[PDB]
RNA sequence: UCGAAUUUGGGUAUAGGGGCGAAAGACUAAUCGAACCAUCUAGUAGCUGGUUCCUGCCGAAGUUUCCCUCAGGAUAGCAGAAGCUCGUAUCAGUUUUAUGAGGUAAAGCGAAUGAUUAGAGGUUCCGGGGUCGAAAUGACCUUGACCUAUUCUCAAACUUUAAAUAUGUAAGAAGUCCUUGUUACUUAAUUGAACGUGGACAUUUGAAUGAAGAGCUUUUAGUGGGCCAUUUUUGGUAAGCAGAACUGGCGAUGCGGGAUGAACCGAACGUAGAGUUAAGGUGCCGGAAUACACGCUCAUCAGACACCACAAAAGGUGUUAGU
RNA sequence: GUGAUUUCUGCCCAGUGCUCUGAAUGUCAAAGUGAAGAAAUUCAACCAAGCGCGGGUAAACGGCGGGAGUACUC
RNA sequence: GAAGACAUUGUCAGGUGGGGAGUUUGGCUGGGGCGGCACAUCUGUUAAACGAUAACGCAGAUGUCCUAAGGGGGGCUCAUGGAGAACAGAAAUCUCCAGUAGAACAAAAGGGUAAAAGCCCCCUUGAUUUUGAUUUUCAGUGUGAAUACAAACCAUGAAAGUGUGGCCUAUCGAUCCUUUAGUCCCUCGGAAUUUGAGGCUAGAGGUGCCAGAAAAGUUACCACAGGGAUAACUGGCUUGUGGCAGUCAAGCGUUCAUAGCGACAUUGCUUUUUGAUUCUUCGAUGUCGGCUCUUCCUAUCAUACCGAAGCAGAAUUCGGUAA
RNA sequence: GGUUGCGGCCAUAUCUACCAGAAAGCACCGUUUCCCGUCCGAUCAACUGUAGUUAAGCUGGUAAGAGCCUGACCGAGUAGUGUAGUGGGUGACCAUACGCGAAACUCAGGUGCUGCAAUCU
RNA sequence: GGGCGUGUGGCGUAGUCGAGCGCGCUCCCUUGCAUGGGAGAGGUCUCCGGUUCGAUUCCGGACUCGUCCGCCA
RNA sequence: GGGCGUGUGGCGUAGUCAGCGCGCUCCCUUGCAUGGGAGAGGUCUCCGGUUCGAUUCCGGACUCGUCCGCCA
């Protein structure tokens, strides 16, 4: 009952957020975002691996869900549930329409044509760009081979065009890899429940040394 | 039988075939709309400075 | 229906500013206009009364009425093939004098004071503006300053 | 104005209309297209008011056709004599200028007021002509 | 609405030319008089065979009236007529509201 | 069907909104849901068709507003004709300089509004579930809220910020400066306002470029179905679909090229000669190198040129070059 | 109007018509009557039929519903 | 003989009167009809940062309400949160603190407003008179709404000042006719007085199809002028839907992803489905099905030769070249 | 230079937490007969400048302070965009040519200036 | 053809994952215009798989029944 | 497919930005006839918004009953 993607693939309207104009969209089919062990620590998974879009385009949130499921169970199948950290970072706000047409016969008795043509809501989608992350993943340095498999695995769900690419980067952070080990050797930086808070020069002394103390311990 | 609705096409052209003259300014423009209470008393000014001017140059 | 109210799409037009709401500065009032003075036009949104239309917001005109509270300004509107003249009465809320004619001002008395000073001796005062001219000779040395050889850089991912 | 015009589509059931400069209240609507081509019509069946009975008309749907003002007041008795009731307003305004009604409803409030009950009346006006409908006993403020 | 029985207004009735009191009262229109020109020209059209020969108004949209206030000056008895705008209830008896109190 | 509610001759009666009808709107002289003839009558038509010699010059519109207006008119616009007052300017689909105005593109959300993912630390006279508790405004976990510092993603009808392109004004003689006349306006007051008298400043007189004359008036035709292309853009799955914005076109227009074609590319046209080219081409059709140079490809459906006359996801120790 | 014979043609007069020798001021023309006026005229009373009120009529046009209990009953 | 000043007849007046006559029975519109109002208007957006800008585009609204909810002045500060106080608790009243508006301002929305434009109190009628000018829509017509003055007369405050309805953007109506107010002025044409009538200036009674006819149907008995500006065939563009084919592989298959299948996703093809559109045809292209007859396509049911199997044989299934 | 009265621009001026303030001036402060206003002389009104106090208001300073302001060749000539091509690509979209050119971020600095009149060790 | 829902003892009918009542008749007791009372029998919850610990109950498939929409000019 | 109406205690329903009557269950009184008073009983179909407050005002959703879906 629902239509092939390719009728909704391009970035053709402008974005239809739900709203208090639209007040009636059927829900997401992706609700889950971040999974794996995720509540694991800022220095345990140093590698950081995106599926990354080549193209301009919308991605159903069907298609989301799909390829969630499937580097998901790859993953945890060939290397364990706790041994990665995976985040959806697009989220389906787009809203598709559907101008609904009759499909009995003798339609045109009763259907009115293109008068009024103003479709429903039916589905949701998110628009990502050239080069705009749609999946990242950490983990260590010994699940490289897998978890690239795993987003090679997640890419036949997607339409259009995506690159694996292997950041430089220290997990989901944004410094480099030895930035982030230059840094962390002092204790300018410190856990959160996930990420990591870090240290700056400006703000007031006490609370700068109630947090962060082995810095300033020199 | 539904026909085109509107538009400008073609309507620059057609200005701006002979088009889009300035108006004219002129020296002592019209006084229409000045304040009442201004331009009863300019009346009064320029016929004595006309009277002046008279007696000066008679 | 359509809708072409007076004040229709003058949301973002008609709304203040950030942080200067409010009541306006007494230098509004203060400000003194003559008749040929020209001004500029800018609604506040503030004050509802004596308001422009959309049309006039930016438009700059000649005072040719003074009265109590208010300023007749003279518009030029295109409309078809021709401009027609517009009178307008506007509150002093809603005008500032132009800087452009007193800029031209001030070009008119320095270039009188530049005529007369030099008047006095006949050396070809040359009053005219004149635009960028391309630049001229010159010579530029390498005393500390070897020049410096670059590349393209080759690509890399960054993210 | 006291009547104000309305359209037949407009109209619905439990409305006022003005069938034959009688005030009366619907009770049947019904819309049948005249040919196939054509607009359809509106038979409408209608009780008057004040006398009860059903008059009905058929009219094209695009007419007009004219509505009365129906106002219904709360009042308090004071007396029932010569079949004209006293009533008494709030604000303590009272007026007799109303009939008595000679119904059931009229041997009903007769017998009610000889017993002695406190009873609460609603007289309608429309068109310039004025009645009793029905009346009840007020459960507090005795 | 609600607008008072009297009103202090201005009077051009050639000796007051100010402001006096004056009592209000709702505008009636009168009876349409026969033997006004219209009126006699009409019968005379309508008179013969021919029928209806002048149209006749149906399609009544409005539910309202503009009223007419009827000012009349209490020095000089001269009177004069300014219209409000559409309403659907009006009263000249001042019952006049008040803030604090109950429904 | 054939002895009768039978068939039929002649005479006679009924005449057109009338007749007659065992009833079909049947028949009433090949004419009937109102006969025929003549006149009114050359009835009216916002609708269809046609509209008669040549050459020269200029040359459109399918748009604004109103209309029982939507196949039509009026009105403005576009166009022609007649000119008139002057003689290089009170010009300009342009730039520069100076000065305004704007809320789109972008960006932002550890900034307001709204949406939204994930943990962390806290708050229980201040939650709910379990377990331990006699019970307890009891305890221990868990889960929800609220707060605090973070984190991921967004907005046609969100925004602090904020372009590009378009857009208003000014660049003097109708100007600037000095002095002092008028007034019933205005001021405490020759204070000011406006218009003035007299005097001084001229070809670099106040940026560039160009001017092909500049300004003004009257009258009237046709038109008021448009369509296409690039870019912006709305509805739609889409359309050689429907609807807008700026410009250029076709209509109204031939010529060279795209084999062919209204719109594409090039270029707009008096009659000829010579030369050079545009876009496109140079094996032959076919005018012009089976030129030169470096590589790649072998297809048991090769490929061959924008608009344009289609092909995708996914693959291949085919082959080549790379990381 | 229905359409030989046979056998039957139930219920409903609220609506729309049709029909009364009923009862009688509600609607209520012209003429006529009264008042006011200087008159044109204005205002009232009175006011025929028909409407309005009250009956009849379906071999007149027509019409012949719902909710519970256990065909029947409410 | 009967009847008799009653019938009859004549003229007026009321009723009845499709028996008959005449006429009417909107427009927009992805054909018309039904539906809706995009028909007079208003807010935000589409709208592409001056202005303008369409669709039966999106989200909504108007035909009202108010003697105060108008005008002037004075005093005060709101929503919310925290901490307290008998009954009194989630919400009664009182007190303090924080509080850029997160409240309120008649209504739809958007702007604007903090010693206020909000809440409370005091006084009032400027929601008055006389005609002009200007802005929006625009033809620079009307109507509606609005802006700034002039000449009066007022209100309020100590005063400067403010006030010509509602904080701003919507909240509404020609000619003819009737009626009211003013001037108590002009005319009734042989001359006067008084009624009556007609004029001048300013309002009201209303046309919502809102620049403004007085208006029910049917036609299968139908007619005329036209239209491919416009529907019902084929053909053409598109392929949602229909049909067919792939890729990936969580699983089914005792065990085993792929012998045979195959979820969640996703890429296509076709024009033998039905839609969408209106390009061609309305001075006509004969419109269902069947019968008859020829040829073409392959996405192969059988026959030929093969490959695979959860192919022992038999039977079967999947696939290839093949029309 | 401090303070007062009236201001202009309206945070470099605001906010949070501390510290300091000679002189003068403001301020808190004392009182209810009179004018006046309140449930309440708390606000407002009036009287005294006397009985007192810098505790507060106010002013200034401090803070790897929040905010705000300025600058940068900091990001970044990036994003976006005007013009052009018989440019690439099935398309989505993307390079190049001639031009214009952001915002966030990062870093550095700053934290009221001033007009008129009066008055002050 | 497609969609949606339905399936309980001989019959009707109640079911939140932890098969009851009424009717038929088996027996006994108890009565003209023939009753009542008390103990009875009676289901593979349509079937087949998975989940659970155990499915009427949850899910997937099949069967069956009942509704709704559909060919041409 | 579209449009309209519909849900209030068992029933009838009414309504201002939940009432009675008849049912039900008790009590009391007096026939010929009775009547009275108490109670238990209603998330106003449901869910939101608006509003001091919503049966009432609006939006969305459910159920049921209707009416159209025609020319070719
Ligand atoms: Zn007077």
């Amino acid at each position: 009952a629902r239509r092939p993607a390719r009728c909704y693939r391009y970035q053709k309207n402008k974005p239809y957020p739900k709203s208090r104009y639209n007040r009636a969209v059927p829900d997401s089919k992706i609700r889950i975002y971040d999974l794996g062990k995720k509540k694991a620590t800022v220095d345990e998974f140093p590698l950081c691996v995106h599926l990354v879009s080549n193209e301009l385009e919308q991605l159903s949130s069907e298609a989301l869900e799909a390829a969630r499921i499937c580097a998901n169970k790859y993953m945890t199948t060939v290397s364990g549930r706790d041994a990665f950290h995976l985040r959806v970072r697009v989220h389906p706000f787009h809203v598709l329409r559907i101008n609904k047409m009759l499909s009995c016969a003798g339609a045109d008795r009763l259907q009115q044509g293109m008068r009024g043509a103003w479709g429903k809501p039916h589905g949701l989608a998110a628009r990502v760009d050239i080069g705009q992350i749609i999946f990242s993943v950490r983990t260590k340095d010994s699940n490289k081979d897998v978890v690239v498999e795993g987003l090679r695995r997640a890419r036949y769900k997607f339409p259009g065009q995506q690159k694996i690419i292997l950041s430089k980067k220290w997990g989901f952070t944004n410094l480099d890899r030895p930035e982030y080990l230059k840094k962390r050797e002092a204790g300018e930086v410190k856990d959160d429940g996930a990420f990591v808070k870090f240290l700056s020069k400006k703000g007031s002394l006490e609370n700068n040394i109630r947090e962060f103390p082995e810095y300033f311990a020199a | 039988a539904k026909s085109k609705n509107h538009t400008a096409h073609n309507q620059t052209r057609k200005a701006h075939r002979n088009g889009i003259k300035k108006p004219k300014t002129y020296k002592y423009p019209s006084l229409k709309g000045v304040d009442p209470k201004f331009r009863r008393n300019h009346k009064h000014a320029l016929h004595g400075t006309a009277k002046a001017l008279a007696a000066a140059k008679k | 229906g359509k809708s072409h109210g007076y004040r229709s799409r003058t949301r973002y037009m008609f709304q203040r500013d950030f942080r200067k709401h409010g009541a306006v500065h007494l230098s509004t009032y203060l400000k003194v206009y003559k008749v040929g003075d020209i001004v500029d036009i800018k609604a506040n949104g503030s004050i509802q009364k004596g308001m422009p239309h959309k049309f006039y917001q930016g438009k700059t005109g000649v005072v040719y009425n003074v009265t109590k509270s208010s300023v007749g300004v003279i518009i030029n509107k295109m409309v078809g093939n021709r401009y027609l003249e517009k009178r307008l009465n506007l509150r002093v809320e809603h005008i500032k004098h132009s800087k452009c004619r007193q800029e031209f001002l001030e070009r008119v008395k320095a270039n009188a004071a530049k005529r007369a000073e030099a008047k006095a001796q006949g050396v070809a005062v040359q009053l005219k503006r004149q635009p960028a001219q391309p630049r001229e000779s010159r010579i530029v040395s390498t005393e500390g300053n070897v020049p410096q050889t670059l590349a393209p850089v080759p690509y890399e991912t960054f993210i | 104005s006291a009547t104000y015009p309305m359209q037949c589509s407009a109209l619905r059931k439990n409305g006022f209309v003005v069938i034959k400069s009688r005030p009366c209240k619907i009770v049947d609507m019904s819309t049948s297209k005249t040919g196939k081509h054509g607009h359809a019509k509106v038979h409408l069946v209608a009780i008057d008011i004040f006398t009860g009975k059903k008059l009905e008309d058929l009219s094209p749907s695009t007419h007009n056709m004219e509505v009365p003002v129906v106002k219904r007041n709360e009042y308090q008795l004071l007396d029932i004599d010569d079949g004209f009731l006293s009533l008494m307003n709030m604000d303590g305004d009272t007026k007799d200028d109303v009939k008595a009604p000679e119904g059931e409803l009229g041997d009903s409030l007769q017998t009610a007021f000889d017993e002695g009950k406190d009873l609460m009346v609603t007289i309608i006006s429309a068109m310039g002509e004025e009645a009793a409908i029905s009346f009840k006993e007020a459960a507090r403020t005795d | 609405v609600n607008v008072p029985k009297t009103r202090k207004t201005y009077c051009k009735g050639k000796t007051c030319r100010k402001h006096t009191q004056h009592k209000v009262t709702q505008y009636k229109a009168g009876k349409a008089s026969l033997f006004a020109q219209g009126k006699r020209r009409y019968d005379r059209k309508q008179s013969g065979f021919g029928g209806q020969t002048k149209p006749v108004f149906h399609k009544k949209a409005k539910t309202t009236k503009k009223v007419v206030l009827r000012l009349e000056c209490v020095k000089c008895k001269t009177r004069a007529q300014l219209t409000l705008k559409r309403c659907k209830h009006f009263e000249l008896g001042g019952e006049k509201k008040q803030k604090g109190q109950a429904l």
